[PDB]
């Protein structure tokens, strides 16, 4: 029902038979010229090696108040802004993922050490009742 | 899955420390009798 | 990778937690002995 | 590494500090040119701000375009109309369709983990048991050993 | 689980009075009431192939030797017969009892001895290469049941005095008395450890004992309960489980039970018996457990 590259609702299905995943043509066909294997599993495959896939369409009601004008000045201002702010957005969300996995790694080796500390501490101590 | 594959290693090896740890306190136990039994022999 | 290091690092963190209270017992035990 | 979750059923300020003890010590074309600069700007390129302001009395061509245009959406209102009117559901009837199979694999993804969580559950109480067991011996022994000795 | 799910042991024409595990556990050998002991190969197909004649009557007590190569058996005409397991001869039988042998135990680990206990007080040790009794311990009422220690330096015996007794056999005296039964003990059995001795009585209760060099004093270790004593006053025995986890004991209301050795609780309470129990074995290796009876038949359990 979606497509597994962009997160479109495709108009022209294409699944892969080296890996069962549905994409939207123009995309798996971009991919297999840019390097000539499947996306997701990394396996190989070609232009020839797609299937393409047959369903009732997809229909979007465009709306009622609709013209030449506001789809080339509202409508395709607000698409080039949601693309701009979100990936830019998307960006920051990366940054921070790789900074606050530096703070999980260092406090985690330094509860390896703890650990560690704490098992001579207390094996011995247990040892010295027994002395 | 891979945490069920940690909980999995957790399992094995937690056991067998304390099963070894177990058989040496079996030990001590084994002995400190025998020294008592002694006690009898003596009388 | 971030999942899998946060729950092990909590697991492995109650490790310490068990740990560092039998430490303890096995010092009043010995101690007081 | 190893620390059992279901069986530990029996601090976390304390071992913070302990923890935080220890860390005091330790591919596009121009494409993706002009499209980050827009980001990193945080602005939109404009558009053709002129059809809808104009002004009465190069106005012959800007009138004639206006009727064509006009002319267009009629016949787009009635092709959009005509696709509207009676596909004006039809792209609900395939977004259930879509979003029911979202739904079905959210159960699916249910299912496993949580068998895998019973699993582990299980696994514990196997052995906090046997750690049980082996600190009874190991507290018989302690006693054991000493009365032993206390005798001799 | 090994190939048993249950089967049936037959041939005995009375009742079974004791039934014990081959060593190796591979083999068994039972004998009663019948003057007969039968061997049926445990594994494939579970059928006896020699018997073991030479008695004049009921062969009360079986066992067998830590390497199970040597089997003797009490029977209630005073006289105890040792057969070899393999080629099964009478081979060395010793007479010094002036009334019924109640039961005998083989010391396991050191030098061949065996202990004997009968109706007439008596309690007696020999030495299967003497053909003489070399100790004679008069209680004054009828001996039932007959233990070694691991160390082979004490015997455990159960009477009717409901007082289990302790015999030194450096200074031949009374070294302990244990109190806690109501009624007469009829059967005894030390753990693999040597560390525990479980018991049966008429009183209604099974009581394990604990004997060690440094001991409480007070050795009520455990009671566990559901084993009836009737009318019948059928001599009763017990057994540990080869991990000493599990307890057996057979009852008069043809129920086997088995407690769980550490939390005392009933683990298994088996039918299948149609007259009183009168031992249950437990297979050496293997979760097998072979139950003996008045009804003339018996069980191969598995858990």
């Amino acid at each position: 029902l979606i497509c597994s590259i962009s997160n479109e609702v495709p108009e022209h299905p294409c699944v892969s038979p080296v890996s069962n995943h549905v994409y939207e043509r123009r995309l798996i066909e971009k991919y297999i010229a840019e390097n000539g294997t499947d996306p997701i599993n990394n396996q190989p495959l070609s232009e020839e090696q797609l299937i393409d896939i047959k369903v009732a369409h997809p229909i979007r009601p465009k709306p009622p108040s609709a013209t030449s004008i506001p789809a080339i000045l509202k409508a395709l201002q607000d698409e080039w802004d949601a693309v701009m702010l979100h990936s830019f957005t998307l960006r920051q969300q990366l940054q921070t993922t790789r900074q606050e996995l530096s703070h999980a790694l260092y406090q985690h080796d330094a509860a390896c050490r703890v650990i560690a500390r704490l098992t001579k501490e207390v094996t011995a101590a247990r040892e010295a009742l027994a002395t | 899955e891979e945490l069920k594959k940690h909980e999995d290693s957790a399992i094995p090896r937690r056991l067998e420390c304390l099963k070894e740890d177990v058989q040496r306190q079996q030990e001590r136990e084994k002995e400190l009798q025998h020294r008592y039994a002694d006690l009898l022999l003596e009388k | 990778e971030l999942s899998h290091a946060l729950y092990q690092h909590d697991a492995a963190c109650r490790v310490i937690a068990r740990l560092t209270k039998e430490v303890t017992a096995a010092r009043e035990a010995l101690a007081t002995l | 590494v190893d620390a059992l979750p279901y069986f530990d059923q029996g601090v976390r300020e304390a071992a913070a500090a302990l923890v935080e003890e220890e860390t005091r010590r330790y591919t596009d074309i121009m494409r993706n040119e002009f499209e980050r600069l827009a980001a990193r700007q945080p602005i939109e390129l404009l558009s053709m701000k002129r059809y809808e302001l104009p002004a009465p009395s190069e106005c012959v061509n800007n009138s004639m375009a206006q009727l064509e245009h006009q002319a267009v959406r009629i016949e787009n209102l009635e092709l959009m109309s005509q696709h509207g009117c009676n596909a004006w559901k039809v792209y609900n009837e395939n977004l259930v369709h879509m979003i029911e199979h979202a739904q079905k694999e959210l159960q699916k993804l249910r299912k496993h983990i949580q068998d895998l969580n019973w699993q582990r559950k299980n696994m514990q109480l196997t052995a906090g048991s046997k750690l049980r067991e082996m600190e009874s011996n190991w507290v018989s022994l302690v006693s054991k050993n000493y009365e032993i000795e206390r005798t001799i | 689980s090994l190939q048993a799910p249950i089967m049936l042991l037959s041939g005995h024409e009375g009742e079974v009075y004791c039934c014990k595990f081959h060593p190796n556990g591979s083999t068994l050998a039972s004998a009663g009431f019948d003057r007969l002991i039968l061997l049926w190969n445990v594994y494939g197909d579970c059928d006896n192939y020699a018997t073991l004649k030479g008695h004049s009557g009921a062969v009360m007590e079986l066992h067998y030797n830590t390497d199970g190569s040597m089997l003797f058996s009490a029977s209630t005409d005073k006289t105890v017969a040792v057969w070899d397991s393999e080629t099964g001869e009478r081979v060395k039988r010793l007479k010094g009892h002036t009334s019924f042998v109640n039961s005998c135990y083989p010391a396991r680990r050191g030098p061949q001895l065996v202990c004997t206990g009968s109706d007439d007080g008596t309690v007696k040790l020999w030495d299967i290469r003497k053909k003489a009794a070399i100790q004679t311990f008069q209680n004054t009422y009828q001996v039932l049941a007959v233990t070694f220690n691991d160390t082979s330096d004490q015997i455990i015996s159960g009477g009717i005095d409901n007082d289990i007794k302790v015999w030194d056999l450096r200074q031949n005296k009374l070294t302990y008395t244990m109190r806690g039964h109501a009624d007469s003990v009829t059967g005894l059995s030390l753990s693999s450890e040597g560390s525990y001795l479980l018991s049966n009585a008429m009183d209604n209760t099974v009581r394990v004992w604990d004997v060690r060099p440094f001991a409480p004093k007070e050795r009520c270790v455990k009671i566990f309960q559901g084993n009836v004593h009737n009318f019948e006053k059928n001599l009763l025995r017990c057994s540990w489980s080869p991990d000493g986890s599990k307890i057996a004991a057979g009852s008069a209301d043809r129920f086997v039970y088995v407690w769980d050795t550490t939390s005392r609780r009933i683990l298994y309470k088996l039918p299948g018996h149609a007259g009183s129990i009168n031992e249950v074995a437990f297979h050496p290796d293997e979760p097998i457990i072979i139950s003996a009876s008045s009804d003339k038949r018996l069980y191969m359990g598995e858990i």
